[PDB]
RNA sequence: GAUUGUUCACCCACUAAUAGGGAACGUGAGCUGGGUUUAGACCGUCGUGAGACAGGUUAGUUUUACCCUACUGAUGAUGUG
RNA sequence: CCUCACGAUCCUUCUGACCUUUUGGGUUUUAAGCAGGAGGUGUCAGAAAAGUUACCACAGGGAUAACUGGCUUGUGGCGGC
RNA sequence: CAUGAAUGGAUGAACGAGAUUCCCACUGUCCCUACCUACUAUCCAGCGAAACCACAGCCAAGGGAACGGGCUUGGCGGAAUCAGCGGGGAAAGAAGACCCUGUUGAGCUUGACUCUAGUCUGGCACGGUGAAGAGACAUGUUUUUUCACUGACCCGGUGAGG
RNA sequence: ACAAAGCAUCGCGAAGGCCCGCGGCGGGUGUUGACGCGAUGUGAUUUCUGCCCAGUGCUCUGAAUGUCAAAGUGAAGAAAU
RNA sequence: CUGGAGCGUCGGGCCCAUACCCGGCCGUCGCCGGCAGUCGAGAGUGGACGGGAGCGGCGGGGGCGGCGCGCGCGCGCGCCCGCCCCCGGAGCCCCGCGGACGCUACGCCGCGACGAGUAGGAGGGCCGCUGCGGUGAGCCUUGAAGCCUAGGGCGCGGGCCCGGGUGGAGCCGCCGCAGGUGCAGAUCUUGGUGGUAGUAGCAAAUAUUCAAACGAGAACUUUGAAGGCCGAAGUGGAGAAGGG
RNA sequence: CCCGGCUCGCUGGCGUGAGCCGGGCGUGGAAUGGAGUGCCUAGUGGGCCACUUUUGGUAAGCAGAACUGGCGCUGCGGGAUG
RNA sequence: GCGAAAGACUAAUCGAACCAUCUAGUAGCUGGUUCCCUCCGAAGUUUCCCUCAGGAUAGCUGGCGCUCUCGCACACGCAGU
RNA sequence: UACCCACCCGACCCGUCUUGAAACACGGACCAAGGAGUCUAACACGUGCGCGAGUCGGGGGCUCGCACGAAAGCCGCCGUGGCGCAAUGAAGGUGAAGGCCGGCGCGCUCGCCGGCCGAGGUGGGAUCCCGAGGCCUCUCCAGUCCGCCGAGGGCGCACCACCGGCCCGUCUCGCCCGCCGCGCCGGGGAGGUGGAGCACGAGCGCACGUGUUAGGACCCGAAAGAUGGUGAACUAUGCCUGGG
RNA sequence: CGCGACCUCAGAUCAGACGUGGCGACCCGCUGAAUUUAAGCAUAUUAGUCAGCGGAGGAGAAGAAACUAACCAGGAUUCCCUCAGUAACGGCGAGUGAACAGGGAAGAGCCCAGCGCCGAAUCCCCGCCCCGCGGCGGGGCGCGGGACAUGUGGCGUACGGAAGACCCGCUCCCCGGCGCCGCUCGUGGGGGGCCCAAGUCCUUCUGAUCGAGGCCCAGCCCGUGGACGGUGUGAGGCCGGUAGCGGCCCCCGGCGCGCCGGGCCCGGGUCUUCCCGGAGUCGGGUUGCUUGGGAAUGCAGCCCAAAGCGGGUGGUAAACUCCAUCUAAGGCUAAAUACCGGCACGAGACCGAUAGUCAACAAGUACCGUAAGGGAAAGUUGAAAAGAACUUUGAAGAGAGAGUUCAAGAGGGCGUGAAACCGUUAAGAGGUAAACGGGUGGGGUCCGCGCAGUCCGCCCGGAGGAUUCAACCCGGCGGCGGGUCCGGCCGUGUCGGCGGCCCGGCGGAUCUUUCCCGCGCGGGGGACCGUCCCCCGACCGGCGACCGGCCGCCGCCGGGCGCAUUUCCA
């Protein structure tokens, strides 16, 4: 029974919230259950980036979100034959392989290749055995470190480049940026209809001829 | 807390702030937003006008990401960029005009509210207003589009 | 007294008269239960029917007093050494 | 000549604009909008709805009856001028 | 008002703890009552419960929730009790069984609304073989009527015996 | 009151009547066959059983030019159609 | 009750409410309240400081008067000239040099004014119950909680505080926080207890009596004797199911 | 109130009319009392009685309005009681 | 389910058992609703209601407030006049 | 003040529903103990505190065997987002800005170009500022200081009333167009109206009060409905087997 | 009228396996209401929930796209935040009501069938030995069986793979044993056992102390231990314990070297030839349930039923038509993730025995119903039974003495021990039932007193009696206040130093890649502004921020002052 100005309210408690309520007095003991994993996993895999394997730079999808960047799932395949890394080797070398990405542009390809090129260079391949041959990095580059990378390997920060102030040529200063949007949005509006008339008018040039 | 309630002050108080003529019975009206057409009408019609009925057109499955488009007013661009980049210029003598990626500060569209300081600018944005156009032009400086 | 569940009536009879009324329409832990007015039944009518009917008819459990009171009796009581 | 002589939501139809949507683009159907008109709720601010229960039940009710009682006295009875 | 023919009408011998009515005999049914007995009650020894109770409990009238025990004015009142008694405590028993209302039900009914199991019919499916032959359209297709057949399918019998 | 014996209708020749079950090639009548089974009506004996097929039922080798889905076949279309 | 205690019209006099007056006391609201250290009562300024001078003055209305006058300016002293001096002292009703006892600055104080209440609100509760963080060199085997008290008191009162006894182990005060928080009621729940009341009642089958035994104790047990009943379709003698 | 002046796309032979700017001018019957305005919002939404007015009814302690006054809701002196 | 038929009976239960759960079922309807004091303090009135035992909104109430005036010799406003 | 007693006046039994209860309405023998507005979500207003065109809070991370700890601290997290920072339209989308001056286009209350100022005005508006004139001050004058009074004048927040303005929708009307392109392209005006709009901001976070719902929902309080199970030990029938 | 293969199908108490019930919080299939809600009501909702039923495990399901998207794109699952209580559904009403993007926990990927390649390269079960035997396994050897040609092994599986040619570089894993070496985080992995400080010191309370003073620093000791419980009261010290990379002994776990027995010739990169998708499935029509899915989101029955530049999808039917994105019909999987059942623990703003679970105890017990089922009440002596020996009355129950006890007015249903209620003792009352309000009066029990309550406190005057002073200086000590801001130190506002600026940092999308390092970007350095420090100089608030001297005053201590003073007493 409402009385004099409120909202409507469709609170959804007609069902049976009561039985299926989860309270959260786990929350802090869970925090700790978790702690001990983060903790244990690291001490188990001693020299290995604690965070996890290396994971690619990647762009967020839908239109609003565009300008952001992420750790993606894993680096593409096309990406690797280019960096010269075999896909099944990568998986052993702490390089994250999604094999399910349609690579569309050279911009985000080489951007993401440089991460592998970077990785190779600052990676100490700890050799199969102690008395081991090629590709494993030398006993100097080996003593120096026992270093787990705390935090995400080569963390991906959204970084922009400053544009210095300009002069504004009398040409940037003529472009009516509103007008040209309305143009755009009407040519894209009617591109299709306009094309039907060229198709009819091209029909009349043949139909007038016969 | 319990202590600071009226129910404390309503002991020995028989009906309990609730009236002994018509008692506090369970659910006199109905249950919740119930009787909107019938008999609770006078609220709904005088206090929430335009509740009962359809209008408009479905857009069904709908996603906001598709039509994400924040707004900024000219009013405050001379915030977005560190105030020193304005004090630098307004001065400088070359007609520098700093660039303002209304993109980079987080806005898919720029709109013509407020004064703008007499100061040439390059605003790179998405969907400009007209008036935003005119004000920036009429100040000096330009309107660059971004995709 | 005859009839009648009846209040109500009518008649026979006697006498002196066979006046009229009230008391929760006096009076169910006074009775009876004849009539109303449960549940079973029957005919009349109405209803398509379940069923209805101040339309008839027959069968249908009628509690408890010891408690204060009133009353009827019975002991008694303070007073008069 | 004035005062009555008509009606929401949701639903349906007809009309109107070189209208908007029909959605990864485009063209045609089709559908949805938008804005006006009609279908209609006679319980008229708008429920899509027959009975019976003496086989009955529960919440209630002296806000609703059947006795008793009060007032009233039409009628009844009784009595005056 | 308002009977009546298998919603049976009309009769009727026997029978009915079935309903009436009248008569003889009989009878404490009554005039109108009376007495006698047994068990009680009663009194004692022993054992000893309940129902109910706001406080309680003498009345008239006034008023008064329009019939009060209270209160006003009156009437008046001597401790504690026993057998009785049913006038009163609208006594108790038992949130009235009568009646109204509720958007509270149940049981039943049908011409209520909305549906259902079931059954009838049509379609489609397992769902074939052969044979005749006909019409309609067209200048092969479709519709297929009818009659067989037995491999599915169905029913019959036995210890599957010709 | 019911039943009752007696009278009366009615469906049924088993790929059936009536009937059960949730289901099967499920089950009862049925260890049956119309003198039986199932469904009703009235209510011994005697005498009788009047007229009405206008309603609603039931039913009938009955026309079904009344309508009537699905599917089925006809057509336009580019397809939903 | 009767030239009335009747009824008309009228006097005086008196009687009485929570009504009005005055006072007393306890509430609340307001006072642009005062009171966080200051002059001043229809307040109608105060002060430098100069030049000049002095008994001047400000020689204005039966106004009755209000804004100007008769406690002084100047004066007493130092001697016409100086002064007209310092509260760590004027001696103080004004004191501005520093401020209550009073000033928990949500304290206290004066005015006035006002304080019928169901439902409801609101406020106020050193009103009450139980829990925790603080805090009370809290209290306690020299006796806590509860309990009990015709032991002194206090609040308007929720309650609170004090007097004794008994009890035997723990308890409270403030500042906060936290509640399953305060009962007379719901034919409320559970347990207990009255009145009724020493009340109803121990009534179906005709039936007992005597003597002895045993026994603390006998109408009631047992034995004997006597009277009785069931009365073979039994209260007779055996079984089932049940019972165990 | 009273002067001066401007504006207009309305209105008209012109003016009206309306709107503005600028100036000029004070207690405008009695009596009373400080005024204004914004949120939340409970109970309530069966009422009853009196004077007077009044409709049904014959009349009611009957039924229904007006107006006011009560009680509810709130005692007290009186109205013996209420 | 069972009924020689009477709504009979189904283990003190029948107009159709008992047991547990859904289950805090729902209730415009009965009953109750627990410490003090201070202040203000009703309505039974409005329109819509499947509305007449209830709601919806009109009122009236409190609280919370705020804008100001000036009783600080130096007020405008308001009003059951 | 309390116990008993005594007197004089007063005086009906509470609770409740109720126009009206001592009710010849109902609950209520008495006593102990238990006992009914609770929690959560969502709103809303009121208020408290933090920060403020931000502000948060998680959920995550980094820091513990916790004694205290399932605490506290800290994080480009800190904003990936909510809320707010702008609305309006059904939708494509548009989007809060005006004044003035000069110049240029015929100022055609139409178009464009350079400068100046920036949220338009009126009336109320707490009100701050200025203030003519008093009003003293031992004399006549002179005069700086100091307050009180102060007619009159200026800025004027907050708020209220009004008049103006700008965004979007829709209408009407009517002008000129730009021209990556062609206008069934896009674009610009005037007037009116609809908008929960802008017109130099007030939210955010966290408390608590109230309220309103959703929630069992203040407690107690049905006749029913559903889902699953157990029963013929009574009785009803049928059958089987016994007896009279 | 035979014998023999196979195919189908029987029988075996055959040889060897295994399945079945329970538990059931969490987990998965299905099934499935009605109360309830809508002020009715059937639509809707409750709600795919309860019951019913089926099924699993230490977790369950799912999972490597026939996905997402419309970006400049992402990339298995699940989970938390978030979207967001939003897109839509609905007598568009009650309600209902998801998703896409981002952030974060965790994060792992993989396997079949077919096409083909490869003497079935395979697999199963026997017998003899060699090792191994408390999860039955390797090694060998056997014309010892059998499946399998209707098809068993390897590579391979779409992210390409196979096969070829030449381009490059070069060889360690697996498993059965059999040893051994490092006990391998709470801060020596799990478990068990066993073990590790300090007072019963004085005195005094008390029945008993654990209490109160004290005891070489709050006393003595210990204190990586002062949690807790026990212990005839409150105890760090008495005792168990507690703390404490404290000790030691078994066992168990896990990981490191050796030996051995077996297994394995397993790479990388280039050019060509060819080779490819899982049928009564997709899809469609229909109906039925479901959600939110819609002119059909999901699931169903039936009917129809495909293709291979195909198919699905790309969320209002449809044709055409353009674009994107997966690849079904086969399959597995840790991790986060869930847990009212179990075992085992830890805690609390909790309840505290009519509360708290029905259950503190013989509790799912007693008892009830035939049965499904229903289902209670009931804790406490004291510290110790020290629980009344013995005399006596009494048939006996009960008493009186006595005894025990700190206490029996703690006596075996015993702490305390209320009210109703009843028990008797004392006082007073008593014809209008009691009971109540106002006002007094009498009497009692107690309570204050007074064997004068004359209540106190100043000051003063008088008369007695008694100590050292007060007033004064001087020595010392300590305050206070004042200022000269005198001297110094301190900080506010200003100025100067451009002096910290690089020996002062941090912030800024400021600027230079003239710089340096690493790969136009990242890191670093260098320039700039805003900020915050030194030097000194000047002004001013000169501030509770002092500190030094000088002053003025006060107080205390010690000297002086012996008495017309200054105290005490009456
Ligand atoms: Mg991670
Ligand atoms: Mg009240
Ligand atoms: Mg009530
Ligand atoms: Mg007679
Ligand atoms: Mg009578
Ligand atoms: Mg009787
Ligand atoms: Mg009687
Ligand atoms: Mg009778
Ligand atoms: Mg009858
Ligand atoms: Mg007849
Ligand atoms: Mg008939
Ligand atoms: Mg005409
Ligand atoms: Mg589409
Ligand atoms: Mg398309
Ligand atoms: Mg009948
Ligand atoms: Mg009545
Ligand atoms: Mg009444
Ligand atoms: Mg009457
Ligand atoms: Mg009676
Ligand atoms: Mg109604
Ligand atoms: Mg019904
Ligand atoms: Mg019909
Ligand atoms: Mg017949
Ligand atoms: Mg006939
Ligand atoms: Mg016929
Ligand atoms: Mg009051
Ligand atoms: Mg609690
Ligand atoms: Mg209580
Ligand atoms: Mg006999
Ligand atoms: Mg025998
Ligand atoms: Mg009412
Ligand atoms: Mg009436
Ligand atoms: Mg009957
Ligand atoms: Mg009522
Ligand atoms: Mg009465
Ligand atoms: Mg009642
Ligand atoms: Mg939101
Ligand atoms: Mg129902
Ligand atoms: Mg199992
Ligand atoms: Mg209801
Ligand atoms: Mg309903
Ligand atoms: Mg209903
Ligand atoms: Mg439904
Ligand atoms: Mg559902
Ligand atoms: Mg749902
Ligand atoms: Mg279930
Ligand atoms: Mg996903
Ligand atoms: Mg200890
Ligand atoms: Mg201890
Ligand atoms: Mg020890
Ligand atoms: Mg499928
Ligand atoms: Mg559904
Ligand atoms: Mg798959
Ligand atoms: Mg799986
Ligand atoms: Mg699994
Ligand atoms: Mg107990
Ligand atoms: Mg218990
Ligand atoms: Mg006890
Ligand atoms: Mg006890
Ligand atoms: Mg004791
Ligand atoms: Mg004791
Ligand atoms: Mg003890
Ligand atoms: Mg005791
Ligand atoms: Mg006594
Ligand atoms: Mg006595």
């Amino acid at each position: 029974a409402p009385s004099r100005n409120g909202m409507i309210l469709k609170p959804h408690f007609h069902k049976d919230w009561q039985r299926r309520v989860a309270t959260w007095f786990n929350q802090p003991a869970r925090k700790i259950r978790r702690r001990k994993a983060r903790q244990a996993k690291a001490r188990r895999i001693a020299p290995r980036p604690a965070s996890g394997p290396l994971r690619p730079v990647v762009r967020c999808p839908t239109v609003r979100y565009h300008t952001k960047v992420r750790a993606g799932r894993g680096f593409s395949l096309e990406e690797l034959r280019v960096a010269g890394i075999h896909k099944k080797v990568a998986r052993t070398i702490g390089i994250s392989v999604d094999p399910r990405r349609r690579n569309k542009c050279t911009e985000s390809l080489q951007a993401n290749v440089q991460r592998l090129k970077e990785y190779r260079s600052k990676l100490i391949l700890f050799p199969r055995k102690p008395s081991a041959p090629k590709k494993g990095d030398s006993s100097a580059e080996e003593l120096k470190l026992a270093t787990q990378l705390t935090g995400p390997v080569m963390p991906i920060r959204n970084v922009y480049k400053r544009e210095k102030a300009r002069v504004i040529t009398d040409e940037e200063k003529n472009f009516k940026a509103f007008a040209s949007l309305r143009m755009a949005r009407a040519n894209a509006r009617l591109f299709g209809i306009r094309a039907k008339r060229a198709k009819e008018a091209a029909e009349q040039d043949v139909e007038k001829k016969k | 807390p319990s202590r600071l309630r009226k129910t404390r002050k309503l002991r020995g108080h028989v009906s309990h702030g609730h009236g002994r003529i018509g008692k506090h019975r369970k659910h006199p009206g109905g249950r919740g937003n119930a009787g909107g057409m019938h008999h609770h009408r006078i609220n709904f019609d005088k206090y929430h006008p335009g509740y009962f009925g359809k209008v408009g057109m479905r857009h069904y499955h709908l996603k906001r990401n598709q039509s994400f488009c924040p707004t900024v007013n000219l009013d405050k661009l001379w915030t977005l960029v560190s105030e020193q980049t304005r004090i630098n210029a307004a001065k400088n003598k070359t007609g520098a005009a700093p660039i303002i990626d209304v993109v980079r500060s987080g806005y898919y569209k720029v709109l013509g509210k407020g004064k703008l300081p007499k100061q040439p600018v390059i605003v790179k944005a998405k969907f400009f207003s007209r008036r935003a156009e005119e004000k920036i032009k009429g100040v000096g400086g330009a309107c660059v589009l971004v995709a």
